[PDB]
RNA sequence: GGCAGCCAACGUGUUGGCUGGGUAGGGGAGCGUCCUGCAUCCGGUGAAGCCGCCGAGUGAUCGAGUGGUGGAGGGUGUGG
RNA sequence: AAGUCCAAGAGUGCGGCAGUGAGACGGCGGGGGAUAAGCUCCGUGCGUCGAGAGGGAAACAGCCCAGAUCGCCGGCUAAG
RNA sequence: GGUGAAAAGUACCCCGGGAGGGGAGUGAAAGAGUACCUGAAACCGUGCGCUUACAAUCCGUCAGAGCCCUCGACGUGUCGUGGGGUGAUGGCGUGCCUUUUGAAGAAUGAGCCUGCGAGUCAGGGACAUGUCGCGAGGUUAACCCGGGUGGGGUAGCCGC
């Protein structure tokens, strides 16, 4: 009621008009009045602590190698010129399930251009893996450089 | 002839043919169920004595079993803010008499 | 379900009471219960079910004590000062019927039923009445003793 | 998340005035005067199904009155002798005796006053 | 003075059902050979051609 | 079941409850008594409602081929249309409002056997 | 004859005993609404909304039961 | 010392969250008042109302009877 | 603020001074006609069924005659494990909220409907209580590096 425009004025006299008393005609009451507890904007960020995050990232992993949803490949296409058709057959070969998470390493640009169009599959960098999407995906498939990368990061 | 039948904690004049809905007995449909007697009347005569009515019963099929009408209850009782809401539906059976 | 009167269920009959030498309200109270019909046992609080009751001799009345001179039916016309009073032995002489009359009434409900009810009733001075063609039953107030 | 209230509001609403069809002026075309009344129906709703069982034993026990009556025997000594003999029929029946065969419910009678004791008014 | 309450539905309109015109009593009268209905109190008018049947 | 014509006049600038006052005198009679009727009633009202009954036995006769004379006004209503709001000064710096009503009149004729 | 709370007795949830008026007020368990992660299903062969019918639950209420109107979205499960 | 003891849903201690801190009448013991008030101020392991529906008292918060889990067109009683 | 996919926005005829409407056309639809998507409620009509002019009514509730409608079996209407509408007549019955020892109260607030209108959010805040991680240890702040929600960061803080 102190942020919409104008209201300044008490409307009219505090008695005798036989109306209810008001003080502004912004008042929340009001059409066109200021909001009570509205929302204002928030930050909803929590500060999980570092060890429940990282468990929370191994039992993920975890579920998927249980259940032989891990796979590892040198390379998702040969040479230096993105292909779709050549990821999607070879992924295809790996798993046939829809939502797939791919692993590659920072550098592998051709890789990760070839297989960012398909519609399920989900690409990420090892350093940035996070519960999220492996949860969401059905496979977990890891360029081998990536998967030492992870491996040597952590079991050091 | 007809008879005044217990079944309950309640008394229902009945007949050979009728239909009377009771409180719910644990019968499956098409079961027979007998019932004691507070009286017998056979035309003329009516039998009331304890002993005689001990010897008699009245047989009835089992038709189905059913619910009673909806009740809806609203207790309330002014300025106080005091309001309880509840429904109910009694199980009846639904018996047949077959004879007596 | 409990037995209710239907369209034609209902049967009237047609009841004398000779009112000579009997107590005012022993009287009325007799005829009241015939009226609203309590001794039939298709009795109904919300039908009719009464007899025609015909009172005769109703000059013949008794009434106890020194009611006859100091027992007062009153009567408000709505006009301040509009209340006027007769005693029931000048009552009797002037309407005879009105005394039976007015004890039978304010014995039977005060309601739109009552109000039917009172058709039924006939009251008259002498020992005669018209109603010959109805051929009432005498009837006599008993007791049943217990 | 602004939400509107009008799909919640309304289903009470519906339901209210559905109750209240038949009601008189007000009482059945306005929600807040329809459950006002709802309140008080609801109330004599449940304070007469208790009544009506004292209502009907009433009705029962006056078309007795008037059969015993008729076969020269209080009331009272009706129900002490129909005890006295043992006879364990109600009076919602007894009243349907009365009106739908008055020949058996005259033998009930007599059997009444045969259970009687000789002198009612003497001691014990 | 005002009134108290608010007037029941039955009430208003059993007032207002006394707000009703009244037909008039028409009679026929010939002019120009068809015979056209006008009021018994125009009668003499209407024969007389100073009535403007429409 | 008998052939029918509708009319219907709407946004007449007539109240209503003036409207009814009318037709209540023509309900159920004949086309020709209901214009009769209508042509001397000293209502203002009249000459909206007759001329929808007129065009109503005139859409029977010659979009729908009905004989004028069997033709009666079987249902006939008026409906309230918009009201425009207007401000009657009053005294003392009052101001009270003044509603400027309409109707929509409705007329079915029949053709009916004499 | 149905429901519920506390406790007991045993059983892989039923039996029994006791108890169940209630304002301020404390505790517990739920209904309906919207927006969303994920998973599923329905929809121009007619979604929502609205008006009905016939029914349903101990209550908030329900109807993936059905007519009418209508014209593009909606339901369900589990979380936020 | 026993009783109650599948509980009075009792006491005691600590902690979370309270509300309340205007009371009324009736019985009994008293002050103030004129041994007046439907008065006023206290006492009472006294009651009810408050926060209590049902029956009685014609009607009638505070009196008498009795504490409403729901259903029944069964039965017996309380005050009256 | 919303016609419709498209203006194809209704040629022509009929009543009318017009307004408006009825035929005829356009359209998938005019139950889309520039008053236009859907079209609730208050509020205002018309038609049909039952009821009501001897009656004292917090407007209802529980009994309930009569009439009307409908679903079953039988036959010409009549009965049922029925279901609806209306309701003569009988019993019972002092609105809702607020605030009070106590209000149907002749105390306060509300003419009616629809829509809107009140314990919310921030902070390594404080106390308590669930839950999850780690455990004699637990945890990072700023900041740094990742197009992220991830990784790093020991200064501190709280236990000891
Ligand atoms: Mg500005
Ligand atoms: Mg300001
Ligand atoms: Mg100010
Ligand atoms: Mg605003
Ligand atoms: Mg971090
Ligand atoms: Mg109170
Ligand atoms: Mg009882
Ligand atoms: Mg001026
Ligand atoms: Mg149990
Ligand atoms: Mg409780
Ligand atoms: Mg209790
Ligand atoms: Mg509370
Ligand atoms: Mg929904
Ligand atoms: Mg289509
Ligand atoms: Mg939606
Ligand atoms: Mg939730
Ligand atoms: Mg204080
Ligand atoms: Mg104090
Ligand atoms: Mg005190
Ligand atoms: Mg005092
Ligand atoms: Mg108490
Ligand atoms: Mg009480
Ligand atoms: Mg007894
Ligand atoms: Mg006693
Ligand atoms: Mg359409
Ligand atoms: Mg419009
Ligand atoms: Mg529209
Ligand atoms: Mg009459
Ligand atoms: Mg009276
Ligand atoms: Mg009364
Ligand atoms: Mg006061
Ligand atoms: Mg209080
Ligand atoms: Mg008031
Ligand atoms: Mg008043
Ligand atoms: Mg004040
Ligand atoms: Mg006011």
């Amino acid at each position: 009621r102190g942020e919409v425009s104008g209201g300044g004025k008490k409307p009219y006299r505090q008695k005798g008009t036989g109306r209810a008393r008001q003080g502004s005609t912004r008042a929340p009451q009001f059409t066109g009045g200021g909001t009570v507890h509205g929302p204002k904007p928030r930050d909803y960020s929590q500060r999980t602590p570092k060890k429940m995050i990282a468990a929370a990232l191994r039992g993920a992993l975890s579920d998927r190698a249980r259940n032989d949803r891990i796979h590892a490949v040198t390379e998702l296409v040969e040479g230096q010129t993105p292909s779709t058709k050549s990821a999607k057959t070879f992924l295809g070969t790996l798993t046939e399930n829809k939502k797939v998470l791919v692993v590659i390493g920072r550098t592998d640009e051709v890789g990760a251009k070839s297989v960012r169009n398909l519609p399920g599959v989900h690409v990420i960098s090892p350093d940035q893996l996070n519960t999220y999407d492996v949860l969401n995906a059905d496979d977990v498939v890891f360029s081998v450089e990536a998967l030492n990368a992870y491996i040597s990061a952590n079991s050091k | 002839t007809y008879a005044i039948v217990k079944t309950g904690g309640k008394q229902y004049k009945v007949a050979a043919g009728d239909v009377v809905k009771v409180e719910k007995l644990d019968s499956e449909p098409g079961a027979s169920v007998s019932l004691p007697v507070a009286l017998v009347v056979d035309g003329a005569n009516v039998t009331s004595k304890a002993d005689d009515l001990a010897k008699v019963a009245v047989t009835a099929e089992v038709l189905e079993h059913t619910k009673g009408p909806k009740i809806r209850i609203h207790k309330f009782k002014n300025k106080t803010g005091y309001h309880k809401r509840q429904g109910h539906r009694q199980q009846l059976t639904v018996l047949k008499v077959t004879g007596i | 379900p409990t037995y209710t009167p239907k369209a034609g269920d209902t049967t009237r009959s047609w009841y004398v009471i000779d009112a000579s030498d009997v107590v005012l309200g022993r009287l009325a109270s007799a005829a009241a219960t015939l009226l609203r019909g309590k001794h039939k046992p298709t009795f109904t609080p919300n039908v009719d079910g009464g007899d025609f009751v015909i009172v005769i001799n109703a000059d013949k009345i008794a009434v106890s004590g020194d009611k006859l001179t100091k027992k007062f039916a009153y009567r408000h016309s709505g006009y301040p000062g509009g209340l006027r009073k007769r005693t029931i032995g000048e009552l009797l002489e002037k309407h005879p019927t009105r005394v039976v009359e007015n004890a039978i009434i304010g014995m039977l409900p005060h309601n739109k039923l009552g109000r039917q009810i009172q058709k039924k009733l006939k009251v008259y001075a002498g020992p005669d009445h018209p109603h010959a063609a109805q051929q009432p039953i005498p009837f006599e107030i008993k007791q049943v003793a217990q | 998340a602004r939400v509107k209230r009008a799909l919640n509001a309304q289903k009470k609403r519906r339901t209210v005035l559905k109750a209240s069809k038949g009601y008189r002026g007000q009482r059945s075309r306005l929600y807040r005067k329809a459950k006002e009344q709802q309140l008080h129906s609801l109330t004599y709703a449940y304070r007469d199904r208790r009544a009506r069982k004292g209502e009907f034993r009433k009705l029962w026990i006056s078309r007795i009155n008037a059969a015993a009556r008729a076969n020269d025997i209080t009331y009272n000594r009706l129900i002490q002798g129909l005890k006295a003999a043992g006879v364990e029929v109600d009076r919602k029946n007894l009243a349907e005796l009365a009106v739908s065969d008055p020949a058996a419910f005259t033998a009930l009678v007599d059997v009444a006053r045969a259970a009687l004791p000789e002198d009612v008014n003497a001691p014990s | 003075a005002v009134p108290k309450r608010r007037m029941s539905r039955a009430n208003t309109r059993s007032r207002r059902a006394q707000w009703k015109a009244e037909a008039p009593g028409l009679v026929t009268v010939s002019v120009a050979g068809q015979q056209r209905k006008v009021p018994r109190r125009l009668l003499k008018a209407a024969r007389l051609g100073l009535v403007d049947l429409d | 079941e008998f052939p029918s014509a509708t009319a219907k006049a709407r946004y007449v600038r007539v109240s209503a409850t003036k409207a009814r006052r009318v037709i209540d005198l023509v309900r159920g009679k004949s086309v020709e008594e209901a214009l009769d009727i209508l042509r001397w009633a000293p209502q203002a009202a009249s000459e909206p409602v007759a001329k929808v009954i007129a065009s109503a036995a005139a859409n029977a006769q010659n979009n729908e081929g009905l004989d004028p004379s069997t033709l009666v006004v079987a249902t006939v209503y008026a409906d309230e249309g918009p009201t425009a709001k207007r401000i009657r000064p009053r005294a003392q710096g009052r101001a009270f409002r003044i509603r400027k009503r309409t109707s929509h009149i409705t007329v079915i004729v029949e053709s009916r056997p004499p």
